[PDB]
């Protein structure tokens, strides 16, 4: 075999380079950033129709002015999830105050490189980490097993990924509100998903300055499913 | 570094099988038969020893049957001196249970822990497991009489009759055959030596070449008594059941 | 037997405006009945506008002050040269002395 | 740096062999021949000293080497491996029996300690097995005398008498012939020193010889008197002298 | 080819090709340029993105107020270096009351990155490092590459077509080391070095950070509409 | 075969080729020498000119250890700092438990022994530089050469790098036409001539020369860089040479 | 200690130690869980192959954890012992800081968490077991089912099985299981589980296994001939 | 903390515990449970230092319930007093010694007999007729020894109880609030609540 | 075959790595001598000093181990040395420990163990190196003791290592076949160093000046090395006659 820190001869490292094909088979997730802001939007994809999909749990909370969603290997994340929302507290404890999402993103990409001969391997799921602070305003990051995390005004990561990508730079302006950015992600999700879209195998949320992060109901999702459809038969 | 010469003895093949483990079983398949059977009134402990020289001293010897405490027996089949490492962290747990409770250590309980540290070499440490299987043979006043049997995986099942080494296919056969519930314990003892009589690789099956055991009550009133026979017992009883 | 602590005297003053703050200190340094200085100061400019005085066992003062100073540092390295809050500083403080619980700074902290 | 050698060296392969185990007992099949033979009132162990230069000084060299007053060692195949096995089997006989019994271990208990620290070579990370076979001869008050052979793997079995190493073949068959269960001590002796010219080519005499007994307490090999109970070692090493004598009656 | 599966074995002609592959992570990085007077030392970075969605990849970390780097490569390899960095610096401000040497700073990362070439199971750094300087003896530029080599030098540059602004530097020698007491006149000659190094891509708002450090300014970046001035 | 792809390992003839690979990497890198004179020693560096950029007189390659102590290597630089770093912890542990500073010859064996100690597993790989070194101690002055494999001998004259093999013959020389010995400044001469010399194999890019010595008598026992008017002396002696 | 990194990622982004211990559960005997309106079910297959078996000391395929949930798996027995014993120890941990019993979820995730955790740990191998855990929340009434995987994920289902022919059991599941009208009864909840065994064993005699959880802590095991007795009535309506 | 007794009668175990948690001049609480189920058929009460008591009852409570989920059985109260022995004894010589005196009173069911056990800190343990820690002792005993005969019923039991509570309440200088008794016997246990 | 990498068995039961590392001693070409006196016991070897910038008076493979006890190696410098370290550190322990001095033949067991783990354990490589002994016991009297890769050790009577060590070797056992004796039955050292070359000169087919070779001597109480002068005196001798 083989080191699992090891470079390949193009100065890339080998198992964060899989891990990242690990990703590409993972469902997919959109992020949208607003001024009124974020969207965090995910398909649920059950694989048989016996299974609750509700209990299929890819959007969650990290602070009240924080949220993620994930893509990849989810069960990864958990561990991730459990260090962020340790990390928010702790620092809330330490200086009376919320952490902002930046350095929130930071903290949790430095578990990235963590691994070698530290656990064993990469992390195989990436994270849409979403939120507000006083500073930088309404955010949005994809924090990757490389340990690199970018600022993106909207992301979209999993397997329709480049699809979804393509045309969220078609979509964004900005001065997109809310709701607009609510039926971007449901048309979006909608076009790259398999099945057909609907409230039991697609998820919304968002983060507000005013109310914080909130998981949408599948009684006011489907009302937007609706709301899209009628938008689109429209013109 | 070092990873060029790691077997990695812990690791599922495509099929999802442990490597190590199925060879251990392999390794197992070639030690001498030990037969267990379970009666109302007794459990019966057979083995027979690989292939003897005649230069060996038979009645100060113990490679087959060991005893783990009052109550409870082994038969083992492989590496004997793998056995022995296993053996002797039983005995100290039935101590340790009978030092915490007061009370004898319920035979499963004995089982249970010698079966998760075999399971324990198939999952971490990097170390090849135990190729050793146990026939175990006890006594506890919540079930009576047990049989039960480990290999190297770690997993353990409770037999009314069991055989473990070389030839347990026809072995099983025979003994599937002639068991019946109602079963006494002198019935089982001309069962386990007429089986490896049938199932040997030997020419003859003698004195020499086996060890037997049995667990009875037939101490004096609701106790248990551990008779691992002597050389010359063994003679009479293979001359009673009319082998030799 | 080695006692590890000891009283250099002074003392210090805290009050606040509606748009401003102060906090004096009188520059006398002592150990027993003499005098180490006539002028060694023990209120400090921390940075982002925070003044801060630890008064007592001036060892004590000092390396809090120091760690207090070095925790603004790293703070802005930390969360993109965010300013410091003094409610905040006040929070890290109060972790600052009490990590030293069962062997405690010998000051009274005003920032 | 550190022993990165955390991991078996020795594992089964498809068939089910131990690879490493089976190589070892290849390497004492390259040795010099060692056997024991068990009397009524003694044991008798010998081997042939191979000399690896004229020069060299063949009594600094112990083959047959002393455990405990009652138990002495010899082996066939890897010196090296022998002489530290035997250094870990006298501390062995302290640390685990002595310093807790306030006496010496019987033979069985002492083999049994030397299995297990040959057994440990078997499945521990980063070593191989130890490249030799035992023969281990002892007395002891409840089981009176015994002859052992430990093996590479850490298995043991008790011998009326055996032969290990190069015509270790030959030797068993030779030895099956003359062993009762009547043979005196000095009966063993002779069949010992007849059965080793056998696998022996060159110099026959007690300077190429290596034999001890196991018998009689020796209160002249004591050191002191004044206590009753402590009787003197039951272990001998025959002298060069010793041995001449008994090659002329041969 | 046989001989580049760890860090800790040699080649035949003796190299260390994960060493060599670590160096290749550089050059597909971003370009980033270093220069110097004698009374200020500058950084230059051109920043990267992922797309039009995106933010583009900040390359300059501030170690401490006198000392800074610029980074091209793996960014989380520069963040641990970077922050051993600032340890270092603050070791020797609350220890010794002393502002770290540039020339000790150089020294330390080259023994931090030569251990993780040495040893089996750790791996080099992939990532090259301009670090930039004001201290007891004046303005200073350094190399770092992760084999452990540190090199001083008037003038540099790391990264994709690096070779361009290495040239331009290495001709407008002369003039760029005697710009002293004039900051925006040693960024505008760092800003045309970097240029050098462009392809079909031009100089944006937010494709630009420059950092200064010298002897009456504190080591400061500038982003965004700040830089505006210098396109 | 593979007996070359693990450090320890021994080949059927005896070697350790990683060791040999590491050699490798030594013949590659530039030229440096030590010259052994009356009452001192004297050590000296080729530094490549890759660019104008560069920084002149500030990328120093001669290292210090202790007080009296000069280094310098050829190969991977980097390895060479770390077997300074620990030479001066060596150096270090002798002052503080024996008083005295270490004398060349225990400071030598350190050397070797740590070195020597990266040949014996498979986990670490071998030093990639030859490092000359030496000075003054109670009994006189000594200079050595230490190799990848551990191995070093005190010498009249050391050289190793890509033009180890020119500096040599210079340096026999020197030993032939002076047996009764060579003068610290002479040395320092001497050595800017052999330098120069040993540049012919390596003519591509020209040099800056770097010098040091440690004399009883020019330096009272302490290792110091040979700067200003003595360097461009010593500079002017070598271009007339190979004029 | 040993410190081999045995899960590692592969060219195509896959942990095929992590897969492959999902072939030890394909390999293991078949477990169906269905839960019905105020119940949940857990079926059992086991092999016939082994005559002469002890059924009173032979470990049982269904586990309690707590008085009030259960777990059965699939897949290596002597792996499934280590996640038993630490379940109970949780179980009984959780009892012991927050003073009421876990909650099926609870008790599901933390197993789950410890499986993940030894899919990107060095020097151990993923556990080659799928569980399947069922029960009630304290002073809850409504039936919870869910199941976990080697990789570490784990969901909740209406009815699910997993170990060898699982996919025919599931297929029979998913056209005979109502989300609208779950068995109304202990009685059709059986049945309905039997049912689906039966597509899977052979003969219905000591080859299956069923335990019925009800709300408060109500656990029993079904003995051979009750489990026989759904097995002749399903076999005279089906000869029509 | 303060008052546990215990009488083993033909039948039971009979535990009486005292209510009442006093710190300094101050009677905090005066219907306190000094006592935890560790099994359907033992129950043990437990006296001494704050914050110890009923930390420790805890633990034993989990490692029994821990047993019984494992091996789906129920301990006997020999074996269980053995496990709180040992617990104890290991204890007296830590950094820190649990300060707490323990009895245990059980039904054998393989028996069908009644055992009470009283086990100090140090780990002291021994079975006894009727047991009783701290100053209690030093009325109770002696009463016990006049009054109490092994063959009385449950409800003789109960007025013999009702004989050490009237004594202790007359000669006791503290207020100690009253007593909650409970039966240990074939049936389980089972809280008296008019005393 | 990997097992021709690591210290496991092979096939045959060999262990290839302690093999290699003989081959290893014989790196330096250089051949070592040991004799007995009544009193002393000399060792000798050979020295090569190939370069001319090479200060001659650092070149050296015997060392001073205690104050009684001298150890010649055959290979490398750098396992020399590593050897030498270790001896040195163990008999000063050993005096320490147990209050008497170390003997050859005990020092000469405990490197021999050290060895034999090297062989046994796989993070350890052999070093390759045969060390050789020498000393004046005060139990046993003159003493070699000689250690190698495999861990192996043995007295002698007499002995040689290096590539030309088989004429060595039998020259001196037809001088022991002749003799009749078990050393070499003179008084002075002096003596028994001019027999020691003489023999080498004469198994070898060489003559030596005073800087080819080396020589190292142990008596009562000290082991000592020769000066070039000294040998030069010795050498002198022997023409003389
Ligand atoms: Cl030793």
């Amino acid at each position: 075999d083989r080191g699992v820190s090891t470079f390949s001869p193009e100065g890339r490292l080998f198992q964060v380079e899989y891990s990242l094909e690990a990703i590409k088979l993972g469902s997919t997730a959109i992020g949208i950033a607003t001024k009124e802001g974020v969207v965090l939007g995910v398909e649920k994809r059950a694989t048989s129709p016996l299974l609750e999909s509700d209990s299929i749990e890819k959007i969650v909370e990290i602070d009240r002015h924080i949220g993620c969603a994930m893509s990849g290997l989810t069960a990864d994340a958990r561990s991730m999830i459990e260090h962020a929302r340790t990390a928010a507290v702790t620092h809330n404890l330490y200086y009376d105050e919320d952490i902002n999402v930046e350095s929130l993103t930071q903290s949790v990409c430095d578990l990235a490189l963590r691994f070698g001969e530290l656990m064993s391997r990469p992390f195989g799921v990436a994270l849409l980490i979403a939120g507000h602070d006083a500073d930088d305003g309404y955010q949005l990051f994809h924090a990757e097993p490389s340990g690199t995390f970018y600022r993106y005004n909207a992301k979209a990561i999993g397997s329709g990924s480049e699809g979804a990508q393509a045309e969220l730079l078609n979509e964004w302006h900005s001065s997109l509100t809310l709701k607009e950015a609510e039926l971007l992600v449901l048309k979006i999700l909608k076009q790259v998903m398999e099945e057909k879209l609907d409230e039991n195998n697609a998820q919304l949320s968002c983060i507000t300055k005013q109310d914080g992060f909130k998981i949408y109901d599948n009684e006011k999702t489907a009302e937007l499913i609706k709301e899209l459809k009628e938008k689109e038969a429209a013109e | 570094g070092s990873r060029r010469y790691d077997s990695r003895t812990t690791i599922f093949s495509p099929e999802g099988r442990l490597y190590q483990v199925e060879y251990a079983l392999e390794s197992i398949s070639h030690a001498g038969t030990a037969i267990g059977i379970m009666a109302s009134d007794g459990i019966v402990l057979a083995a027979e020893r690989k292939v003897t020289s005649t230069l060996l001293e038979q009645d100060t010897s113990t490679e087959k049957l060991y005893k783990l405490n009052d109550k409870i027996a082994v038969a083992v089949a492989g590496l004997t001196a793998d056995a022995e490492i296993l053996i002797n962290t039983a005995r100290i747990h039935a101590q340790n249970y009978l030092k915490t409770y007061n009370e004898d250590i319920p035979v499963e309980i004995l089982v249970r822990r010698l079966s998760d540290i075999k399971q324990g070499y198939t999952q971490h440490g990097g170390l090849r497991p135990f190729g050793v299987s146990f026939i175990y043979a006890g006594y506890d006043d919540r079930y009576g009489y047990q049989l039960y049997t480990s290999n190297p995986s770690g997993n353990y099942t409770g037999w009314k009759a069991i055989s473990v080494g070389a030839n347990t296919s026809a072995a099983q056969t025979l003994l599937q055959m002639d068991y019946k519930d109602d079963m006494k314990v002198d019935d089982a003892i001309e069962l386990a030596l007429k089986t490896l009589s049938k199932t040997t690789d030997s020419s003859a099956l003698t004195y020499d070449r086996l060890e037997f055991a049995t667990i009875r009550k037939g101490a004096n009133d609701g106790e248990v008594y551990q008779k691992i026979f002597k050389p010359q017992e063994i003679k009479d009883i293979l001359v009673k059941t009319g082998i030799t | 037997q080695f006692n590890p602590y000891g009283d250099n005297g002074g003392t210090i003053l805290g009050i606040a405006g509606e748009d401003f703050a102060v906090l004096a200190g009188d520059t006398r340094n002592i150990t027993d009945y003499s005098i180490n200085s006539r002028y060694e100061p023990k209120v400090f400019d921390c940075g982002d506008n925070i003044v801060m005085s630890a008064n007592g066992f001036a060892a004590d003062g000092d390396a809090l002050v120091k760690r207090f100073k070095n925790s603004v540092k790293w703070y802005h390295f930390d969360h993109n040269d965010k300013k410091l809050s003094i409610n905040s500083a006040a929070r890290n403080i109060q972790h600052l002395l009490y990590g030293k619980r069962f062997f405690p700074y010998y000051v009274h902290t005003i920032i | 740096m550190t022993d990165r050698y955390s991991f078996s060296l020795t594992t089964f392969s498809p068939s089910g062999k131990l690879g490493q185990i089976d190589y070892a007992l290849t390497a004492v099949k390259q040795g010099v021949t060692s056997l024991g033979i068990k009397a009524t009132n003694g044991v008798v162990i010998a081997t042939e000293k191979k000399s690896s230069s004229p020069l060299a000084m063949s009594e600094t060299l112990s083959k047959v080497s002393l455990l405990t007053p009652d138990i002495g060692a010899v082996y066939s195949g890897m010196g090296p491996d022998y002489r530290v096995l035997v250094d870990k089997s006298r501390k062995v006989a302290h640390t685990s029996y002595k310093r807790i019994y306030g006496e010496y271990p019987p033979t069985k208990l002492l083999v049994s300690e030397v299995a297990k620290i040959m057994q440990e070579a078997t499945q521990s990370g980063g070593v191989r097995p130890f490249g030799v076979s035992l023969l281990i001869a002892g007395h002891d008050e409840f089981n009176g005398f015994s002859l052992y052979q430990v093996d590479p793997s850490g298995s043991y079995f008790p011998w009326k008498a055996t032969a290990i190493g190069k015509g270790s073949v030959a030797a068993k068959t030779f030895l099956e012939k003359r062993w009762n269960d009547e043979l005196e001590l000095e009966d063993a002796i002779h069949i010992a020193l007849l059965t080793l010219k056998e696998s022996v080519e060159g110099e026959f005499n007690g300077d190429t010889i290596e034999l001890a007994i196991i018998g009689d307490e020796n209160p002249d090999l004591l050191g002191y008197t004044g206590i009753p109970t402590d009787k003197g070692p039951r272990f001998r090493k025959l002298t060069s002298q010793e041995i001449n004598d008994r090659l002329e009656a041969l | 080819n046989n001989y580049d599966g760890d860090t800790v074995t040699f080649s035949p002609t003796g190299r260390l090709f994960q060493v060599e592959y670590a160096l290749e992570a550089i050059k597909q990085g971003s370009v980033t340029v270093g220069l110097r007077s004698n009374t200020h030392a500058v950084l230059v970075a051109l920043k990267r993105n992922a797309d039009e969605l995106s933010s583009y990849q900040k390359k300059i970390i501030k170690c401490d107020e006198h000392m800074g780097l610029s980074l091209a490569g793996l960014a989380p390899d520069a963040r641990v270096l970077s922050n051993y960095l600032r340890q270092q610096c603050n070791y020797s401000s609350l220890v010794f009351n002393r502002k770290l040497a540039v020339e000790r700073a150089g020294h330390l990362l080259c023994d931090k990155a030569q251990k993780n070439t040495q040893s089996y199971g750790g791996r080099p750094y992939g990532v090259g490092l301009l670090i930039i300087g004001y201290d007891k003896s004046g303005a200073h530029l350094l190399e770092f590459q992760p084999s452990g080599n540190v090199t001083e030098l008037y003038g540099t540059a790391i990264g994709a077509r690096s070779q361009g602004a290495k040239t331009y530097l290495e001709r407008t020698l002369d003039t760029f080391i005697k710009i002293d007491g004039n900051p925006d006149e040693l960024i505008k000659a760092g800003v045309e070095a970097i240029s050098q190094s462009l392809r079909d891509e031009s100089l944006t708002v937010d494709n630009l950070s420059i950092a200064i450090v010298g002897k009456d300014t504190p080591f400061t970046i500038y982003d965004g509409e700040a830089v505006a001035k210098y396109i | 075969t593979g007996y070359d792809l693990s450090n320890s390992v021994f080949s059927p003839d005896g070697r350790n080729f990683q060791v040999e690979y590491a050699v490798k990497a030594v013949e590659n890198g530039t030229t440096s020498i030590g010259i052994k004179c009356n009452d001192g020693v004297v050590f000296a560096v080729e530094k490549l000119i890759t660019s104008k950029l560069l920084v002149p007189q500030k990328n120093v390659k001669i290292q210090v250890v202790d007080r009296h102590i000069g280094c310098v290597y050829s190969g991977l630089i980097p390895d060479g700092r770390h077997l300074v770093n620990r030479g001066r912890e060596e150096a270090a542990s002798f002052k503080k438990l024996y008083k005295t500073p270490i004398p060349i010859p225990a400071f030598a064996d350190r050397l070797g022994q740590y070195v020597q100690a990266h040949t014996l597993y498979n986990s670490v790989r071998p030093f990639g530089v030859s490092t000359i070194f030496g000075g003054v101690d109670k009994n006189g002055a000594h200079l050595y050469m230490l190799e990848p494999s551990g191995s070093y001998w005190g010498y009249k004259g050391a050289a190793t790098g890509k033009g180890r093999q020119s500096a040599k013959a210079e340096l026999e020389k020197l030993v032939d036409h002076h047996p009764e010995g060579l003068s610290a400044r002479e040395a320092v001469k001497q050595a800017a001539k052999i330098i120069y010399l040993a540049h012919e194999d390596n003519k591509e890019k020209d040099f800056e020369l770097e010098i040091s010595w440690c004399s009883l008598s020019e330096t009272n026992g302490l290792h110091k860089f040979v700067k200003g008017d003595l360097l461009q002396e010593a500079i002017d002696f070598a271009q007339k040479e190979i004029n | 200690g040993y410190d081999r990194a045995l899960s590692i990622f592969s060219p195509d982004g896959h942990i095929f130690q992590v897969e492959y211990a999902l072939e030890a559960v394909k390999r293991g005997t078949c477990a169906v869980g269905v839960k019905g309106k105020n119940c949940v079910v857990l079926g059992c297959e086991r092999r016939s192959t082994l005559k002469l078996q002890d059924t009173r000391i032979t470990p049982s395929k269904v586990s309690k954890i707590d008085s009030h949930v259960v777990l059965s798996f699939s897949g290596l027995n002597a792996d499934s012992r280590i996640l038993i014993e630490k379940a109970r120890v949780e179980a009984q941990s959780h009892r012991l800081t927050l003073e009421d019993p876990v909650t099926v979820e609870y008790l599901t995730r933390y197993v789950a968490g410890v499986q993940q955790r030894y899919t990107q740990s060095g020097g151990v191998r993923p556990f080659g077991v799928s569980t399947l855990i069922a029960g009630f929340d304290p002073r809850d009434d409504e039936p919870k089912l869910y199941q976990t995987e080697p990789s570490g994920i784990y969901s909740s289902w209406s009815a699910q099985t997993i170990g060898r022919n699982s996919k025919t059991v599931r297929e029979f599941l998913e056209k005979n299981y109502d989300r609208k009208e779950p068995p109304a009864t202990v009685e059709e909840c059986v049945k309905l589980t039997v049912r689906s065994l039966l597509e899977v064993v052979q003969t219905g005699a000591k080859n299956i296994e069923i335990t019925v959880v009800k709300p408060d802590s109500d656990i029993v095991a079904l003995s051979s001939e009750e489990i026989n007795q759904y097995v002749t009535q399903i076999e005279q309506e089906k000869q029509e | 903390m303060d008052i546990i007794l215990g009488i083993r009668v033909q039948d039971s175990v009979i535990l009486a515990s005292s209510k009442a948690v006093t710190r300094g001049i101050s009677v905090l609480k005066d219907s306190d449970d000094k006592t935890r189920q560790l099994s359907p058929h033992t129950l043990m009460s437990f006296a001494g230092e704050a914050g110890d008591t009923v930390q420790f009852a805890e633990y034993i409570q989990a490692n029994i319930q821990l047993y019984s989920i494992r091996e789906d059985y129920e301990l006997s109260p020999q074996a269980v007093s053995s496990f709180v022995r040992q617990e104890l004894a290991k204890s007296i010589r830590s950094r820190r010694p649990y300060q707490v005196n323990v009895l245990i009173g059980g039904y054998d069911k393989k028996k069908n007999k009644p055992e009470l056990y009283q086990i100090d800190y140090l780990g002291t343990k021994v079975e006894l007729p009727y047991g009783a820690h701290g100053y209690s002792g030093f009325y109770t005993f002696s009463l016990l020894d006049h009054h109490y005969r092994p063959d009385m019923t449950t409800e003789e039991g109960l007025d013999l109880l009702k004989l050490c509570v009237q004594e202790l309440e007359k000669r006791m200088p503290m207020d100690f609030k009253g007593v909650i008794v409970k039966i240990v016997d074939k049936d389980g246990i089972r809280q008296v609540d008019d005393f | 075959g990997y097992d021709r990498h690591i210290t496991i068995f092979s096939p045959e039961g060999r262990l290839y790595q302690v093999e290699y590392a003989f081959k290893a001693t014989n790196q330096t070409n250089i051949n070592s001598l040991a004799v007995r006196g009544k009193d002393c016991t000399v060792v000798i070897s050979q020295k090569k000093v190939p370069d001319k910038l090479l200060d001659p008076t650092t070149v050296s493979y015997i060392f001073c181990i205690s104050r009684t006890i001298g150890m010649v190696v055959n290979g490398p410098i750098p396992d020399a040395r590593n050897a030498a370290l270790r001896a040195k550190a163990e008999a000063a322990e050993f005096r320490y420990k147990y209050g008497y001095d170390m003997p050859c033949d005990v020092l000469a067991k405990r490197m021999a163990n050290l060895s034999q783990i090297y062989t046994q354990r796989a993070y350890m490589r052999p070093l390759g190196v045969i060390l050789t002994f020498v000393s004046v016991d005060e139990e046993l009297g003159p003493s070699i003791y000689k250690t190698d890769p495999a861990g192996y050790y043995v007295g002698y009577k007499a002995t040689a290592t290096g590539p030309k060590q088989q004429e060595i070797t039998t020259n001196l056992e037809n001088h022991f076949k002749k003799s009749k004796i078990d050393h070499i039955n003179e008084e002075s050292w002096e003596k028994v160093v001019e027999f020691a070359i003489t023999h080498m000169i004469d198994a070898l087919g060489t003559e030596f000046s005073k800087n080819d070779l080396e020589v190292g001597v142990a008596t009562k109480d000290k082991f000592f090395t020769l000066s070039a002068e000294n040998i030069e005196e010795r050498l002198v001798a022997i023409a003389e006659q």
